[PDB]
């Protein structure tokens, strides 16, 4: 689990005897790990990370969908009615 | 009743057009485009839309 | 199937008749492809004026 | 083998309830005579598996939902039973025939060959786990080197055909790396019309592209979607990625294109749309791409994923090209051109602005629409320093990170 793509910061740094605790300390100051608390917490499921198709799961390249319309419904309509006024002027 | 005459009667029409329009707004900036329909002999909107696409 | 059985001189008015089919598809690619099999084949010499003329 | 493609087709419209009715009906026939004679019964069977409540559902050896709009899917119990007979019969002939192969001798040839017979018959059914492993026989053994990528390729068609992108992604990996290795020509021409159907599906349809010119030059049939949907799919990715100048040529190097006419709906709702573009007809434009919306994207089992995302961007590519080419325009005869009203069009345009891929602004006091994009000095030193400043983030963490080791 990294924060955007994940073999861009997988090789700034890989497994040292060192760092490893210090990884833990790290955690353990904030208190949890923040991945875990939030389920337990919503007491089910989520459907707001259904709430787009890449927001549950990405397999895709990001769109910049958020709002995800139907922009066919409203453009037939904008046609059709514009069409209207004129003949009815 | 020949396609090949309305083919190059229709190329012949769009560089003809081409050749003329180039030629009547390079002394220009900022023209009219009712002085180019008129030398031209063609119309304003008609003119508008040939610049459109050079 | 005239290759196997060429002796012909009657597929030089094939190839004309199959470019002129390409050209009116609108490809040229393949109109000139067989334009030049046309030519090729009507240097040999037993060419109608008609079929040279076509 | 070749069915695959046709079924998975049709079987895609089942998926879909937002297609016509009378598509659907038609499609749902066409399924149900080939699962009785070639076997498409486990494939009828994964249909459902990617419903469980939703619509294109009627299924009856499993989920119903009659409230669906399809109601041309539902299963028999004829069906259930007509699967587990040619299931199991077909398998144990065919296998008994394989392991007399074993017994004789000869396995360079012979017994990898016959391997391969098995996973056709699996592929063909749409299991693919059990092709996977009997095709993962045919490579074990050493044969020809052109004949390996012709097998990983028939692994590939069976991603499309249950539409998991990452088993082709995974795939095509490995044809590439033996693509050079056999260094033939034949299949090279199949490889990039997978790959480009791979890049359809993605949302980089720039390299999709320059696969999909190379396959409408030369086509290869065989296991691959029908040569009418190729070209759509040529079209689809040369509206989105080129501009006027370059689609024309584009399309005029492709005589193909033109002589194939319009055969099929979504080829001709793509093509129309194609020559307004680059003739820069806006009048009839503005229809053009509603019909696109409908026989193409949603139709395909590729363009599904992008029947919100291609909407979107398209109408940023003709209002684009319009505004480049003119300093200031009328608002009213903006909209007129394309066939809106005046406060209609604004709603469009004010999305594309603010993320700054149409460079423009809106007076809505003179109703004139100002264009002022840098094209000088100005816009490639504001391209520049995005680069430079990436290339100063790549240091900071590369130098830190080697100093403290």
């Amino acid at each position: 689990m990294s924060t955007d793509v994940a073999a861009a910061q997988a090789q700034s740094k890989i497994d040292l005897t060192k760092k490893k605790n210090e990884e833990i300390n790290k955690k353990s100051l904030e208190e949890d790990d923040e991945f875990e608390d939030f389920p337990i917490d919503t007491w089910a499921n989520g459907e707001t990370i259904k709430s787009n198709a890449v927001t549950q799961t990405n397999i895709w390249e990001e769109n910049w969908d958020d709002v995800e319309v139907d922009d066919d419904f409203t453009n037939e309509l904008k046609a059709e009615l514009d069409r209207y006024k004129r003949e009815n002027q | 009743g020949d396609e090949l005459t309305r083919s190059h009667f229709n190329a012949l029409y769009d560089t003809l057009l081409e050749s003329n329009l180039c030629k009547i707004i390079e002394p220009f900036e900022c023209v009219e485009i009712s002085h180019i329909s008129k030398i031209i002999g063609l119309d304003t909107q008609q003119v508008e839309g040939k610049l459109s696409q050079m | 199937e005239f290759k196997k059985l060429d002796d012909k001189p009657s597929l030089v008015d094939v190839h004309l008749l199959e470019s002129k089919v390409y050209h009116k598809l609108r490809n040229l690619a393949k109109s000139k492809a067989s334009l030049t099999a046309a030519r090729t084949a009507a240097n040999s010499i037993y060419c109608p004026t008609q079929t040279v003329a076509e | 083998r070749v069915p695959n493609y046709e079924v998975s087709e049709k079987a895609f419209l089942l998926t879909q309830s937002k297609v016509s009715i009378e598509q659907r009906k038609e499609a749902a026939e066409f399924v149900l005579a080939k699962i009785k004679e070639e076997e498409m019964a486990p494939y009828y069977k994964y249909l459902c598996e990617e419903y469980l409540v939703n619509n294109g559902q009627s299924d009856l050896e499993h989920d119903e939902k009659s409230d669906s709009l399809n109601e041309w899917i539902k299963f028999d119990q004829e069906l259930y039973n007509e699967l587990c007979k040619k299931n199991e019969s077909k398998i144990k002939e065919l296998n008994e025939k394989i392991q007399k192969l074993e017994e004789d001798d000869e396995g360079e040839l012979e017994q990898a060959q016959a391997w391969i017979n098995l996973g056709e018959y699996y592929a063909q059914i749409g299991d693919k786990d059990n092709a996977e492993k009997t095709l993962g026989k045919s490579l074990s053994k050493a044969i020809s080197t052109g004949a390996k990528i012709d097998v990983m390729l028939t692994i590939a068609r069976l991603g499309f055909f249950y539409n998991d992108q990452l088993y082709v992604k995974e795939k095509l990996e490995a044809v590439n790396s033996m693509i050079e290795k056999g260094g033939d020509w034949e299949r090279r021409n199949r490889y990039k019309t997978y790959y480009g159907i791979h890049c359809l599906a993605v949302r980089n349809f720039k390299e999709a592209a320059k696969l999909l010119v190379d396959s409408l030059a030369t086509f290869t049939s065989i296991e691959l979607t029908s040569y009418e949907s190729i070209a759509t799919y040529a079209s689809v990715t040369g509206l989105f990625t080129l501009e006027r100048t370059d689609l024309k040529s584009k399309v005029i190097d492709s005589p193909e294109l033109l002589s194939l006419i319009s055969t099929t709906a979504a080829l001709q709702s793509i093509s129309s749309l194609t020559i307004s573009l680059y003739a820069s007809d806006y009048a009839s434009y503005f229809p053009y791409l509603l019909e696109t919306y409908a026989n193409v994207l949603i139709p395909c089992k590729y363009l599904n994923r992008h029947a919100d995302f291609f909407v979107r961007e398209m109408r940023r590519k003709v209002y684009a090209q319009l505004l480049e080419s003119y300093k200031t325009l009328s608002l009213k005869s903006m909209a007129s051109a394309f066939g809106v009203s005046v406060a209609f069009l604004d709603n469009d345009l004010g999305k594309f602005i603010p993320n700054k891929q149409l460079n423009c602004v809106i007076d809505r006091v003179n109703g004139i629409v100002e264009t002022n994009r840098p094209d000088n000095k100005n816009a490639q030193y504001h391209l520049l320093v995005k680069q430079g400043d990436g290339l100063l983030t790549k240091l900071q963490k590369y130098g830190a990170a080697v100093r403290l080791t």
